[PDB]
């Protein structure tokens, strides 16, 4: 749980009603008073004698029988009582047991699987559209493939369409291809799931193809989830690392797509060098949509100052049109070290109060970091 | 019937003349006391004792180690293979006897020599020009001690198995002095250390590097001169092949 | 001297009672039940005895079960936790800005 | 080395026991005794004779080989490319045998535990002994030929 | 160096003669003296050398106590615990003018 | 009543106590154990236990059946000497030189490094590619130091039992610390220090085995040394200058120290007068040290090949052409 | 700062969650039978038979591996016919 968002971060005294305002309900929500003023509980907490120990349970024998393991690793041949949640047993799981007859007691939160724990990131609330300047066909397209099915299938249901399973970003680096994907998680209620490509490859013979069976296993669980395949290039482009690289490519192409069902989980992948990958990507029968993100231009641009230098504190010299005019010279991520070497550039000026100068030896800094060549 | 066993374990430092300190094998370290009748003499730090499994109280010693494996490999039956039964490698099979043979038998020959006699020496060559044979006929023909290596199957799965393996065979060998060891194929575990691999390369290096220090020195073997051969002498680590 | 058998004896009386384990938590569970790790074995739901209030235990706080029944015991002080720590992590180290100088 | 069963609470030995090898080496013999005769197999009546006066003949003369002194040949390898009928010779040779037939192929042996295999290996062979009279077939044996 | 991963370009040149002087006495604390250490005049003897190499003039320094078997710790010491410290910084550097050229 | 209650607690420390580990007390009259069964205890303490005697690594005695620690147990190389000295040694007189100063000087001159101020490293590793004396020197060190050589190997390290390996670490580096003289060889450090479930149990006891050598700080005597061929392995953990910071590479003989080796051992050898070790010496093929042991032994048994006592000059070089290539 | 120090108080006076993974909807569960199969049932363990003796083919004997566990020579209660075993068989075993 979350607390909502002040809507003005400009210190104003309508912030103070807002936050005073949350202080009052969290005051009238401060548990004091309530802690001021049988027969399910007193019999099966019976039957489940103190103390329990937990198993690990891959078998249904009967609707009332199964095999148990315990965590020493011999197998017992238990039976199950009636409380038990027949559903939630499943081969894998770990069980409650009964510490004198090991009989099966209960299925219990299931807490492993450490990389995928990681693999299941936030909810991504730090991004949102509100935060991204104006992609506007981006956003319209990757709305057509990725949030209106994951919100209002009616239209697809009606219309007897079976939505597009697979959507692929491709720009130069720092447009914004990551920040909107997770913006869309965001805008959705689906879990995100993100993935860089250059780490599924893996030393062992078959555990690459493993993790991607392991990612759109755990996609499925979730149900409305967003598998987000970052840089994929590294998995695709054109050709003992050479088969085993084919052989992961053919795992999501057979996720993506292939045999059985694919449930509801849509997948988004980003690369910088969509001219390089396998034509099996730019298949536009396995990926529907190939959504373009050019370098930001003008109008783009001086969104993502006023994005980005919405929270210092500004003079009036800033002329934000000056810096702009060049070229597209710099995706947003740069802007955002024009953004951070300006508050730094002012920071070093001792004071807490930006100006244009120091947006100028902000940009010329940034600039002096670009290679050289072809003198 | 009426009788029970005893447990057995490995008996470590001594602290008095009624208490000791016993390992029981794969158990726990119990301090235990010696029951009436054993010479305390005889309850060397490492020899291996039987105890009660009521009172833990040593009440024998016994034989040095286990390990029915090495009884397998030392009780192999090659047959009756006799040098003549080999044929045209009679520079070869005079060499061998030089380093297997003479040392054992006539030892107080070297010493107005001066020259100390060496332990190990290795057979290589082409499959099917008489290794195995040559190490059967030197098995029937010798009288003493000969245990018989295959290199594969002295590599058990359990962890650090091995390497105990190699340490326990080692040990019966300098116990019934004067042995001979027979590594065959020794390149299964002899090839060249990798520098990253899986359980097998670790463990398998491990066994190597057992073997090196059972071998190499420190230990300098009494008697316990020894033979291998392999189809793949290339494989198999210089420290091995160091003279 | 009556003060000094009295210990005595209280100290074989307390010598009976046996071991009680070593365990671990991850969740308080419920305002009874706790479940724990022990070591080795394998994961427990141990309800809590009378005293040790239950907002007292924290994941990995390594607590002492008793004997029987599991059941929960007291706290103990926290692990050393000495994993890796030792080429990549480094607690307190010992460089100071004037031992540089240059 | 043995295999005995003893007591389960004093430890004292009352039994004496078969050794038992492995479930895959039991799961590894012949029971169901395949029925292809030499007739079914067409145009190979050269390594048909071969095959069989290699193999069968020890396990029903053995006088032939002690009159004439010689050690019978122990190894037969089918080699060829896949379609020339190997296995079916095979399948016929343990047919018409009557011996203790044992069929394996390579990747049966392979295992990811350390000693596995060799396990495997040794274990078959020797049940291969207690049966005394027998035949052992691999098939695919560059599995671990390679 | 580029946006979102490193924002400045720290420099380490090798240390100055008052430098290498103070990187001397920072492991000059538990060392002895004689009745006159200018560890100045010894500073100056390694032009261009590095701090952990001014580090070594005194780790070398260190056997040369054990060159003795007891408390030398002489100004004498480090104008040859300078001499075999400097080759190792050295050799082929000689013939590298020779060798790039 | 009193006398009969601490005959009683003298009978409960009686005989058939099962041994464990003593980690970090909890209060005056508890403390908590780890027992060779491999689980752990809560366990309460017998008062009459000097408490000082406690440590977070001690060998502690616990009660059979209720696991009350009610004991402090009193936690090498005598008679096995490796019988070689520093004359027999094949020449390495740098090595010789190098290696007295780093473990015999720290004993004999523990004292000097006071008023000498200095601090000499606190454990050494050599590399010395196979035939290369390291084990004689190593050896040679044994049978010449007062101290209490412990020898180990990687190999010992690793069991069977799951938690029990590592703790055999313990052991060595206890051992050493209680004979504060001591000194530990490791060789073959090669198999536990490979480059970082049964993969975990490894490291673990390398992990114990990096805990014990930063213990050993100074007022603490002991030296380690390890011994290993390969060294272009093992974790740089263990590789760190910080704690093994003298080094001895052993290099192939050259020149000289081949001179040296042919001498030495020929001196126990007879041969006879008209031997020509110079043209050996002045041979290009790189023999290492045990090679020169090889060439030597050769002669011998060609020479007991023909019944001959002494050895000629045609023995060597048959022998030599033998061994080598 | 105050909003979110009262926070941890409220998240701490609410006390700990209840991770309680819950049970099946009251109405199914429960009833004697459950006790009554608690303390009736065996826990039987499982194991992996091997090599029926048949030695003298009355009382056949049957060893099996109890895996993790031990290995031991059985017999068959009286209720399973022993053409109910082959070799192997994965078979479960009472715990006395
Ligand atoms: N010189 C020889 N004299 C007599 N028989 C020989 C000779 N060389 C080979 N043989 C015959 O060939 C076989 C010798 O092979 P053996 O089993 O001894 O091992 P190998 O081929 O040298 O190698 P390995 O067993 O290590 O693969 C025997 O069957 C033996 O009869
Ligand atoms: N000479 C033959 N006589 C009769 N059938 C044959 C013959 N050769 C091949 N076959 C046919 O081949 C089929 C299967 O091929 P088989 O496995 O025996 O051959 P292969 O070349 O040894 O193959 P593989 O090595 O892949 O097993 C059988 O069903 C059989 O009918
Ligand atoms: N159009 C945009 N709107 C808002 N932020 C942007 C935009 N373009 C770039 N950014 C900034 O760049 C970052 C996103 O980089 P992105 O292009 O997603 O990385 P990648 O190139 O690895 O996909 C965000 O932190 C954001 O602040
Ligand atoms: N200088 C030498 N003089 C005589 N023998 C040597 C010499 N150097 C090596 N050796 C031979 O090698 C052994 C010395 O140990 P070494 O084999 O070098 O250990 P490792 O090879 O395990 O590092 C001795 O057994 C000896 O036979
Ligand atoms: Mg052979
Ligand atoms: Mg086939």
């Amino acid at each position: 749980s979350k607390l909502p968002l002040v809507t003005p971060h400009t210190q104003c005294r309508l912030k103070l009603l807002k936050l005073e305002r949350i202080k009052d309900y969290l005051l009238m929500e401060e548990i004091r008073n309530q802690e001021q003023m049988e027969e399910e509980r007193s019999k099966v907490d019976d039957l489940r004698g103190t103390p329990m120990s937990v198993g690990t349970l891959e078998e249904i024998i009967d609707d009332n029988h199964a095999i148990v393991s315990t965590s020493v690793g011999s197998e017992h041949y238990v039976s199950i009582l009636s409380f038990v949640d027949k559903d939630l047993l499943e081969p894998g799981c770990s069980v409650l047991l009964n510490h004198k007859v090991h009989a099966v007691i209960g299925v219990l939160m299931d807490d492993t699987d450490p990389l995928v724990t990681v693999m299941k990131v936030e909810k991504a609330p730090q991004e949102t559209y509100a935060d991204i300047g104006g992609l506007d066909n981006q956003i319209q397209e990757i709305k057509e493939s990725v949030e209106l099915p994951l919100t209002h299938p009616e239209y697809y249901e009606e219309m007897g369409i079976k939505p597009p399973k697979g959507v692929i970003l491709y720009g130069p680096p720092g447009t914004g291809k990551t920040l909107l994907a997770k913006a869309v998680a965001n805008q959705t209620s689906a879990t995100f799931l993100r993935v860089v490509g250059s780490e599924l490859i893996q030393k062992y013979l078959g555990d690459g193809p493993k993790l991607v069976r392991e990612l759109f296993r755990v996609a499925e669980e979730h149900a409305p989830s967003i598998v987000f395949i970052d840089e994929i290039d590294a998995i695709g482009t054109k050709r003992g690392g050479e088969r085993e690289i084919q052989r992961t490519m053919l795992e999501l192409l057979n996720q993506l797509d292939g045999f059985d069902s694919r449930g509801d989980v849509k997948v988004i992948m980003a690369t910088n060098r969509i001219e390089t990958l396998d034509p099996a990507l730019i298949r536009p029968g396995r990926i529907d949509r190939k959504i373009e993100f050019p370098l930001p231009d003008e109008k783009t641009k001086k969104r993502i100052f006023q994005i980005h230098t919405s929270r210092m504190t500004l003079a009036d010299d800033v002329t934000l049109d000056d810096l702009i005019m060049a070229k597209d010279d710099l995706s947003g991520a740069d802007i955002k070290a024009i953004c951070t070497e300006a508050g730094l550039m002012a920071l070093r000026e001792r004071r807490m109060k930006v100006t244009n100068e120091d947006f100028k030896k902000s940009k010329e800094n940034v600039l002096y970091k670009k290679q050289e060549g072809t003198p | 019937l009426q009788s029970v066993g005893q447990i057995v374990g490995e008996v470590l430092k001594q602290l008095t003349e009624e208490k000791f300190i016993v390992k029981a094998t794969n158990g726990p370290r119990y301090v235990v006391g010696c029951r009436r009748q054993l010479d305390k003499s005889k309850l060397k730090p490492g020899t291996r004792v039987a105890l009660d499994m009521t009172t833990l109280t040593i009440m024998r010693y016994l034989p040095r180690e286990v390990d029915p494996l090495v009884y397998n490999m030392s009780h192999e039956d090659p047959g009756n293979v006799s040098y003549s039964e080999i044929g045209g490698l009679s520079e070869q099979i005079r060499e061998l006897r030089e380093v297997i043979e003479l040392p054992l038998t006539n030892p107080e020959l070297f010493q107005r020599v001066g020259i100390i006699p060496p332990k190990g020496c290795l057979l290589y060559g082409p499959p099917g020009t008489g290794k195995t044979l040559l190490a059967r006929a030197v098995a029937s023909q010798l009288d003493c001690n000969f245990l018989k290596v295959v290199s594969s199957s002295i590599v058990d799965k359990y962890i650090g198995e091995s390497a105990r393996l190699i340490r326990e065979m080692f040990n019966y060998a300098r116990d019934h002095q004067p042995c001979i060891i027979f590594m065959d194929e020794i390149d299964a575990i002899g090839g060249r250390r990798f520098s990253e691999g899986t359980s097998a390369d670790r463990e398998i290096q491990r066994t190597l590097m057992e073997l090196l220090n059972q071998m190499d020195g420190f230990d300098t073997l009494h008697r316990v001169k020894m033979i291998m051969a392999t189809n793949r002498p290339d494989t198999l680590d210089p420290a091995l092949l160091r003279p | 001297l009556n003060a000094k058998v009295r210990l005595l004896r209280e100290e074989l009386q307390l010598l009976q009672e046996q071991g009680s384990y070593v365990g671990e938590v991850v969740r308080a569970m419920d305002k009874k039940k706790v479940l724990v790790k022990v070591h080795p074995e394998g994961k427990f739901v141990v309800d809590v005895d009378k005293n040790i209030d239950i907002n007292d235990v924290t994941p990995n706080c390594r607590v002492a079960l008793r004997n029987d029944s599991y059941t929960l015991h007291k706290i103990l002080p926290n692990k050393v936790d000495p994993l890796v720590s030792l080429m990549m992590v480094e607690k307190v180290p010992d460089s100071t800005y004037e031992m540089i100088g240059g | 080395g043995d295999l005995v069963g003893v007591n389960k609470d004093s430890y004292l030995i009352l039994e004496t026991l078969p050794t038992e090898y492995d479930s895959r080496v039991k799961a590894m013999e012949v029971d169901e005794r395949p029925t292809e005769q030499y007739s079914d197999i067409g145009g190979l009546d050269k390594q048909i004779q071969e095959l069989v006066e290699a193999i069968v003949l020890p396990m029903n003369h053995k006088e032939k080989f002690e009159n004439l002194g010689i050690q019978p040949p122990k190894g037969v390898l089918m080699y060829g490319p896949p379609g020339t009928g190997k296995t079916l010779l095979a399948r016929a040779c343990a047919a018409q045998t009557k011996a203790t037939f044992l069929k394996l192929a390579g990747p049966q042996l392979v295992q990811m535990f350390i000693g596995d295999g060799a396990k495997l290996v040794r274990d078959a062979f020797a049940l291969a002994k207690e049966k005394a009279p027998s035949i052992i077939f691999i098939d695919e044996l560059d599995a671990i030929g390679t | 160096l580029r946006p979102g991963r490193i924002d400045r370009k720290i420099e380490f040149p090798p240390p100055n003669e008052e430098a290498r002087l103070d990187i001397l006495k920072i492991h000059s604390r538990k060392m002895n003296l004689t009745r006159g250490i200018n560890l100045r005049k010894i500073a100056e003897l390694m032009p261009g050398a590095s701090g952990a190499e001014v580090k070594g003039v005194c780790t070398e320094a260190g056997m040369y106590a054990l060159r003795e078997r007891r408390v030398h710790v002489t100004q004498e010491d480090f104008e040859m615990a300078v001499a075999k410290v400097m080759q190792k910084d050295s050799e082929k550097n000689m013939s590298i003018k020779k060798l790039w050229k | 009543e009193f006398l009969h209650a601490q005959e009683e607690v003298k009978r409960i420390q009686s005989i058939p106590l099962v041994i464990g580990q003593f980690l970090e007390a909890v209060d005056q009259n508890t403390a908590i154990v780890g027992s060779t069964t491999g689980s752990n205890y809560y366990v309460r303490i017998l008062s009459t236990i000097d408490r000082e005697l406690l440590k977070p690594n001690a060998s502690v005695a616990l009660h059979k059946h209720s696991n009350a620690l009610v004991d402090v147990l009193p936690p090498l190389t005598s008679d096995q000497k490796p019988d070689v000295m520093y004359a027999d040694i094949g020449g390495m007189d740098i090595q010789k030189q190098e290696v007295r100063e780093a473990v015999e000087l720290p004993l004999t001159h523990f004292e000097l490094y006071k008023q000498i101020g200095i601090d000499p490293p606190r454990g050494v590793l050599m590399y010395g590619p196979p035939g290369c004396g390291k084990t004689m020197l190593a050896k040679a060190v044994a049978h010449h130091t007062t101290a209490a050589f412990i020898r180990v190997v990687g190999s010992e390290f690793v069991q069977k039992y799951l938690g029990e390996g590592p703790r055999m670490v313990r052991d060595v580096f206890r051992l050493a610390k209680e004979n504060a003289p001591a000194i530990i060889f490791i060789d073959e450090i090669d198999a536990i220090a490979t480059k970082r479930g049964a993969d975990r149990e490894v490291q673990r006891i390398l992990l114990e085995l990096l805990n014990q050598m930063d213990g050993f700080d100074q007022n603490v005597n002991v030296k380690v040394i390890m011994a290993t061929n390969r060294a272009d392995t093992l974790d740089p953990a263990l590789l760190r200058p910080g704690r093994l910071d003298r080094k001895i590479e052993f290099p192939l003989p050259d020149r000289r120290q081949k001179r040296l080796i042919f001498s030495t051992i020929t001196s126990k050898m007879n041969l006879s007068e008209e031997v020509d070790l110079e043209d050996y010496v002045a041979r290009p093929d790189k023999i290492s040290g045990a090679d020169i042991n090889s060439i030597c032994q050769e002669s011998g048994m060609l020479a007991v090949r023909e019944n001959r006592y002494i050895v000629l000059a045609k023995d060597f070089e048959k022998a030599y052409k033998t061994v080598i290539k | 700062d105050d909003i979110q120090q009262l926070l941890k108080k409220i998240n701490e006076l609410t006390g700990i969650k209840e991770s309680d993974t819950g049970l099946a909807p009251p109405a199914l569960w429960d009833l004697a039978a459950d006790k009554q199969t608690l303390q009736s049932e065996q826990p039987l363990q499982v194991a992996r038979c091997t090599k029926i003796i048949n030695a003298d083919s009355e009382d056949p004997k049957y060893i099996i591996n109890v895996k993790q566990f031990a290995k031991f020579v059985v017999d068959l209660s009286d209720q399973v016919a022993p053409t109910d075993i082959e070799e192997g068989m994965r078979v479960g075993v009472d715990r006395n």
